[PDB]
C-alpha cells in the first residue's frame, strides 16, 4: 500500500517466527524499539499490528520513535512508547520501472501533523492560502498527495523500499501471539532440569505405570508440586523423583584421641557417592574418601 | 418450570490428576438441589444473564439444540460470542450478528475456531476473558428430568475469546428442552479413583453433615461432636448518619481565586 | 480484470502516416503508465514507444526516433501510436502492454501492421 | 542500450520432459527483467516479472532463476500449452530491445 | 544532528555492572556471518543519537554523572563535618571517619 | 588541531558558475556537520548554508535557495559549495564554517569572490 494510506494487518491466535525473519536475507534495517531484537521472540503479546507501505531511503531513516519528517508529520506517525520492530528491505526491482511509477505516492501537505498509529486518505487540496480551494486547483493550493518517482537508474538513496512496521500490544488479554520453542529432546533416569509446558522442576525422569485421563496434563503432590507429568509430544505419563539428597555427617573420635574420621552420607546408595562432587580428586578433601575400599551400606 | 439440580453437573477444576485422595477446591460450582430454571421447546428462548457461570442441561431426542450464542448486548452492537454446531464441525466466532427472539432454522471475527435418549450438559465460565467449557454426554432413560446421579463433566475446550458475557441466548433448528442452572462460588470436596475419575462430591455449604465432611476432608464421619464454622448474624439494614446541614464548602472561592 | 485491446493497424503505402489506438478497460487508464511494443514477422519483439501516466515525458526507440510519435488521452482511456515515415523493415504485429516488467504488466491482443 | 539474446538455439522436446531456457544480458541489469512465453497468434504472457518471482495466474511449473546479467527460467514438466515462443526483457533501460526468443517445441 | 554522541544498539550479551565495552565489532544478527562487512541483517553496533535544538524534551541530550560511594573499614579518605578535640574518660557521643 | 583552507574564489562574470571548495584536516570530516558564512564588503556577516554530517539534510537561505547548492564527499574531505546565475550582491568573503555555535566551533581562513 501507498504511505499515505498505510495497510495495516492484525495478527491473533498464532505462533509468530520472529526467527524467520531474522534468518530472511535482504533486510536493510531490522531496529527494534523497546522490545529486544534478538531473544524476546518467545514473548507473547496480546495482538501484533502489521504496517506495510513503501518509502524512500531517506524516508525509511524517518520512520522511527521521536523522529520528525515529512512522511512522519504527513503519511505515517511513530510513537515514542510503543514496542516494535521497523524492517525494511530494499524494493528497486519490482517497485520501479521506465518513466517512473506512480504506483506509490505521498502527501506533501497537511493542515496538521497526524496523531500515532492514524491514517489520513483525504484528496481535498490544501488550502495553504488565506483563499479558499473551493476544490479546484487555485494559486497557492495545490493536490495534498505527490506521487513519488521510482526508475531503476535513480540512485540507493531514492531508490523504492518497502517496510513493514510491527507493532506489538499487551494488554489484559489472552496473549495468543507468542514464540515457540525448540523443545530439546526427553532425557530419562537422570538428575535435570525438567519444563514441561511451562512447569519446571528439578528431577529424575522415569516410566510412570499411573494412566492420566486424556485431559489431565499432570499429578499432584501435597506441596502441590508435579509427581508426575505427560509428555506434550508423545502422550506418555513420567513418574517424577527427587534428585538424591541428604545429610552429611562425620563420625570422629575426639582430637585428642586422633584425626581419623568416617563419614555417613544419608539415605544414598553407595554407586552415587563418587559424583559427591568434592573438588579435588584422589585426595581426602571435604569428604574422607569417594573411591575407599573401607566402603559399608 | 423447576428442577432440582440433584446433584449433577459438577465439573473437573483443573488439569490435575489426582488418584485415590480426597480433594477441596472453592471455584464456581452448581449448588446441590438447585432449583435450575426449565425452558419447554415442544408443540421458549428467552435472553439469559451468564451471572459468571452458566450450566446447560439439554435432553433432546433429535438434537434439536444447536448453538450458543454469548455477549454482553448480543444485538449486535458489541462482539458476541458465537457457537454453532452443524453436521460434525463446530464453528465459534466472536462477530457480531443479528438475533431472533426465538431462533427457527427449517429442518470482522478476530477468532475462528473448528472442531430423550441422551442428556448433554454443558458448564460456561468466562474468566480472565478464557470461555471455559466442560461438557459431559450421558445416556438418560428418564424423559421427565435429570438423574438423581453423579456425573463429573469434563473439559472441551478453552477458548481466548478475552470478551465480557453478561447474557447468552440459545439457538435451535426448529422443524427438546433445556434447563439453566447458574453457577455460584463454593468448596467443593471432590473425591478421586485410582484412574483419576471424580466418583462423587460434597457440598460444604448444603447441609451441617455436609460441613463436617469438608471440615474432616474424609465422606465417611465418626461419632462426636465436631466444630465446623462460626455463626454470624448478618445486618438487615444500612444506617448512615451524617450533620444535617446543607452548605456547601467555598472550595469555589480558592480554586478560582484571581491571584494567589 | 484488465483487458487491452488494439486496433488501427492496416496495410500502409510506405512513407504512409500511420495511428494505432490501444484501448483500456477495467482499469484507472490515467494512473497507470502504458507502453508499446512490436513484433517483426519471424522476428523477435521490438519496443517502438513509452507514455508516461499523465503523458508529460516520452521517450522513443532510437530507430523509431524523430519518425514514431505517441500521444494519449485520459477522457478517452486511449494510448494512440502515430507512425509517420514508415518503411518494410517498420512492418510488425503491435502489442501495446501496460507496466511492462513488473507485477502489473498486462498485454494486449494486438493488431497486425503491414507496410508493402 | 542492454541487447537482450538467448542462449539456446533450437528447443524442442517431448510433453512431461524438464526443459530450460537462458537469457543474457549485454551489460549488467541487476534483477529487471521479465520473462514472457507467447503463443503463435496470441498475446505475449509474463511468466515471471523481476526474473526471480513468479507472477500471479501463471503455473507453479514456471519457475525464475538468476541474478544480474545471467537470467534462466526452468519449467519442472511440459504441456501441450507450454509449447510456445518465449522472450526475455530488460526494464533497466529506458530504450528497449527484446529478446531475440526460442521456440519450444513437442 | 550532533554526530559526536553514540550509544551501543546492539551488543551479544547483557553488560555486567560497571563495565564497558568499546568494541566495533559488526553484529551477526543475521543467519550468515558479517565477516567484518556490511552485509543483509549486519549492522554496526554503536548508532549516534539524532540531536537537535528544536528536538523534543524527551528526546534531548542529558548531562549524567553517576556518584559511587564506598562504605568500609578502610581509611575513608573522602570524608567531606568539623574535627573536635578528643574527650576521654566520661560518657560521651563520637564520630569517627562517618 | 583544527585546519580549514578554503579553494577555489575567484572573480566571475555575472550568471557564471562558481564552486568553492573547503578542505579539511586533523579531524574526522564525516563526523561534523559544516557551514557556509559569506562577509560581504563592509557589511555584517551573512550565513549562507549548512549541509549535515550525513548531508542528506541541506538547508538554505531563502535567497540563497534554488542559486545555491552545497555538498560534501567524506573520502576527499572537502564540503563544495556551487553558485549559480552570480549577482554583484553576491561578492562577499566567505568562510567555511564547522559546527556553529557550539564547543566543537571552527572558522576558515576564507577567500574573496567577486562577481
Amino acid at each position: 500500500a501507498s504511505v499515505y494510506a498505510w495497510n495495516r494487518k492484525r495478527i491473533s491466535n498464532c505462533v509468530a517466527d520472529y526467527s524467520v525473519l531474522y534468518n530472511s536475507a535482504s533486510f536493510s534495517t531490522f531496529k527494534c524499539y523497546g522490545v529486544s531484537p534478538t531473544k524476546l521472540n518467545d514473548l507473547c503479546f496480546t495482538n501484533v499490528y502489521a504496517d506495510s507501505f513503501v518509502i524512500r531511503g531517506d524516508e525509511v531513516r524517518q520512520i522511527a520513535p521521536g523522529q520528525t519528517g515529512k512522511i512522519a508529520d504527513y503519511n505515517y506517525k511513530l510513537p515514542d512508547d510503543f514496542t516494535g520492530c521497523v524492517i525494511a528491505w530494499n524494493s528497486n526491482n519490482l517497485d520501479s520501472k521506465v518513466g517512473g511509477n506512480y504506483n506509490y505516492l505521498y502527501r506533501l501537505f497537511r493542515k496538521s501533523n497526524l496523531k500515532p498509529f492514524e491514517r489520513d486518505i483525504s484528496t481535498e487540496i490544501y488550502q495553504a492560502g488565506s483563499t479558499p480551494c473551493n476544490g479546484v486547483e487555485g494559486f497557492n493550493c495545490y493536490f495534498p498527495l505527490q506521487s513519488y518517482g521510482f526508475q531503476p537508474t535513480n540512485g540507493v538513496g531514492y531508490q523504492p523500499y518497502r517496510v513493514v512496521v510491527l507493532s506489538f500490544e499487551l494488554l489484559h488479554a489472552p496473549a495468543t501471539v507468542c514464540g515457540p520453542k525448540k523443545s530439546t529432546n526427553l532425557v530419562k533416569n537422570k538428575c535435570v532440569n525438567f519444563n514441561f509446558n511451562g512447569l519446571t522442576g528439578t528431577g529424575v525422569l522415569t516410566e510412570s505405570n499411573k494412566k492420566f485421563l486424556p485431559f489431565q496434563q499432570f499429578g499432584r503432590d501435597i506441596a502441590d508440586t508435579t509427581d508426575a507429568v505427560r509428555d506434550p509430544q508423545t502422550l506418555e505419563i513420567l513418574d517424577i523423583t527427587p534428585c538424591s539428597f541428604g545429610g552429611v555427617s562425620v563420625i570422629t573420635p575426639g582430637t585428642n584421641t586422633s584425626n581419623q574420621v568416617a563419614v555417613l552420607y544419608q539415605d544414598v546408595n553407595c554407586t552415587e557417592v563418587p559424583v559427591a562432587i568434592h573438588a579435588d580428586q584422589l585426595t581426602p578433601t571435604w569428604r574422607v574418601y569417594s573411591t575407599g575400599s573401607n566402603v559399608f551400606q | 418450570a423447576y428442577t432440582n439440580s440433584f446433584t449433577r453437573g459438577v465439573y473437573y477444576p483443573d488439569k490435575v490428576f489426582r488418584s485415590s485422595v480426597l480433594h477441596s477446591t472453592q471455584d464456581l460450582f452448581l449448588p446441590f438441589f438447585s432449583n435450575v430454571t426449565w425452558f419447554h421447546a415442544i408443540h421458549d428462548n428467552p435472553v439469559l444473564p451468564f451471572n459468571d457461570g452458566v450450566y446447560f442441561a439439554s435432553t433432546e431426542k433429535s438434537n434439536i439444540i444447536r448453538g450458543w450464542i454469548f455477549g454482553t448486548t448480543l444485538d449486535s452492537k458489541t462482539q458476541s460470542l458465537l457457537i454453532v454446531n452443524n453436521a460434525t464441525n463446530v464453528v465459534i466466532k466472536v462477530c457480531e450478528f443479528q438475533f431472533c427472539n426465538d431462533p427457527f432454522l427449517g429442518v470482522n471475527c478476530t477468532f475462528e475456531y473448528v472442531s430423550f435418549k441422551n442428556l448433554r450438559e454443558f458448564v460456561f465460565k468466562n474468566i480472565d476473558g478464557y470461555f471455559k467449557i466442560y461438557s459431559k454426554h450421558t445416556p438418560i432413560n428418564l424423559v421427565r428430568d435429570l438423574p438423581q446421579g453423579f456425573s463429573a463433566l469434563e473439559p472441551l475446550v478453552d477458548l481466548p475469546i478475552g470478551i465480557n458475557i453478561t447474557r447468552f441466548q440459545t439457538l435451535l433448528a426448529l422443524h427438546a428442552a433445556y434447563y439453566v442452572g447458574y453457577l455460584q462460588p463454593r468448596t467443593f470436596l471432590l473425591k478421586y479413583n485410582e484412574n483419576g475419575t471424580i466418583t462423587d462430591a460434597v457440598d460444604c455449604a448444603l447441609d451441617p453433615l455436609s460441613e463436617t465432611k469438608c471440615t474432616l476432608k474424609s465422606f465417611t464421619v465418626e461419632k462426636g461432636i465436631y466444630q465446623t464454622s462460626n455463626f454470624r448474624v448478618q445486618p438487615t439494614e444500612s444506617i448512615v448518619r451524617f450533620p444535617n446541614i446543607t452548605n456547601l464548602c467555598p472550595f469555589g472561592e480558592v480554586f478560582n481565586a484571581t491571584r494567589f | 480484470e484488465v483487458q487491452l485491446v488494439e486496433s488501427g493497424g492496416g496495410l500502409v503505402q510506405p512513407g504512409g502516416s500511420l495511428r494505432l489506438s490501444c484501448t483500456a478497460s477495467g482499469f484507472t487508464f490515467s494512473n497507470y503508465g502504458f507502453h508499446w511494443v512490436r513484433q517483426a514477422p519471424g522476428k523477435g519483439l521490438e519496443w517502438v514507444t513509452i507514455i508516461s501516466y499523465d503523458g508529460i515525458t516520452k521517450h522513443y526507440a532510437d530507430s523509431v526516433k524523430d519518425r514514431f510519435t505517441v500521444s494519449r488521452d485520459n477522457s478517452k482511456t486511449m494510448v494512440y501510436l502515430q507512425m509517420n515515415n514508415l518503411k518494410l523493415d517498420d512492418t510488425a504485429v503491435y502489442y501495446c502492454a501496460r507496466d511492462l516488467g513488473t507485477y502489473d504488466d498486462s498485454w494486449g491482443q494486438g493488431v497486425l501492421v503491414t507496410v508493402s | 542500450d542492454i541487447q537482450m539474446t538467448q542462449s539456446p538455439s533450437a528447443l524442442s522436446a517431448s510433453v512431461g520432459d524438464r526443459v530450460t531456457i537462458s537469457c543474457r544480458a549485454s551489460q549488467n541489469i541487476d534483477g529487471f527483467l521479465a520473462w514472457y512465453q507467447q503463443k503463435p497468434g496470441k498475446a505475449p504472457k509474463l511468466l515471471i516479472y523481476a526474473a526471480s518471482r513468479l507472477q500471479s495466474g501463471i503455473p507453479s511449473r514456471f519457475s525464475g532463476s538468476g541474478s544480474g546479467t545471467d537470467f534462466t527460467l526452468t519449467i519442472s514438466s511440459l504441456q501441450p500449452e507450454d509449447f510456445a515462443a518465449y522472450y526475455c526483457q530488460q526494464v533497466y533501460s529506458a530504450p528497449l530491445t527484446f529478446g531475440g526468443g526460442t521456440k519450444v517445441e513437442f
